[PDB]
């Protein structure tokens, strides 16, 4: 699910980037013309919001953790068995080893 | 009075001891009743810290209320210490030695050692002691307590060889997952497959 939605947003960008190169050029057009003060194509813009609101729907979906906020759900299945023993005191005396030692 | 056990019963404490080898465990035979004292099969009680009475009056309840049902009889508690070079009986051992000696007129302290503790046991291995209400604490020296001494190497060298031990279950366990029982029945199938 993530790779489709980082998919979708890297599209989006490319939409956007390509609907920028279109503006770009109208406007290099526009500088040939004496006057004629018009505006850029009503579908390229709409192109461009398009591109914009798919790229702002996975931007939020790529990064959701939302933890919960009491402390007590995550020790809620931590058994006391594991928290009895320790990793600063380790005896190294168990009939293991030496049921173990031939093999 | 000589005491006579099952290979059933003897491969679960030797399971039960190697599915906690750094902590101290804990065993209750159990015998029919209705001279040589035979046991019919054990349970595994707790492990780890192995010093409290609260949740022994809970499994022992229990199993008080199992014996009601199939017409058992607690027999006798077993106990291995945690230190390999320790084969002395503690406070708590002797304390519910004489709880059972109370309403059985036979009870041992079976003392599983942990100096001969291998994959390819020799044989015995078990320190049985005789302890009573008074003063007379004596451990004999060398007798028989299994029926069928190689069937009975055969079965421990197959269990021990293939990883199929880490189904057992003790009590603790079921406190933390009702979901597995506490009888060992698929242990139970393998004995009587294996044989």
């Amino acid at each position: 699910a993530p790779s489709l939605w980082k998919g979708l947003v890297g599209i989006g960008l490319f939409a956007l980037a390509h609907a920028a190169f279109s503006a770009a050029q109208h406007r290099s057009y526009m500088r040939l013309t004496e006057k004629e003060d018009e505006s850029l194509p009503i579908d390229i813009v709409l192109q461009t919001l398009l591109a914009f609101a798919v790229t702002c729907y996975g931007i939020v979906h790529i990064a959701g953790e939302f933890k919960d906020m009491d402390a007590t759900s995550e020790l809620k299945n931590k058994t006391f068995d594991t928290l009895r023993n320790h990793p600063s005191f380790y005896v190294f005396n168990h009939r293991g080893r030496v049921l173990f030692r031939p093999s | 009075p000589g005491v006579k056990l099952t290979t059933q019963a003897y491969c679960k404490m030797v399971l039960h001891g190697a599915k906690y080898p750094h902590c101290a465990v804990n065993g209750l035979l159990v015998a029919e009743k209705q001279h040589h004292t035979l046991f019919v099969d054990c349970i595994p009680l707790f492990h780890g810290t192995l010093a409290l009475a609260p949740m022994l009056e809970v499994a022992l309840t229990l199993i008080d209320s199992w014996c009601k049902d199939h017409s058992y009889v607690i027999a006798g508690y077993y106990q291995a210490n945690e230190r390999v070079k320790d084969a002395s009986p503690n406070q708590v051992a002797e304390k519910v030695a004489s709880r059972i000696a109370e309403g059985f007129s036979d009870t041992a302290l079976i003392m599983v050692d942990n100096t001969k503790f291998t994959m390819d046991c020799v044989a015995p291995t078990i320190h049985v002691y005789e302890h009573h209400e008074n003063r007379w604490r004596c451990r004999d020296p060398h007798h028989d307590y299994c029926e069928d001494w190689p069937e009975a190497q055969r079965i421990s060298a197959s269990l021990l060889d293939s990883r199929s031990y880490e189904t057992l279950v003790d009590f603790d366990n079921h406190l933390d997952d009702i979901r597995n029982d506490w009888t060992n029945p698929e242990i139970n199938k393998a004995v009587l497959h294996l044989c």
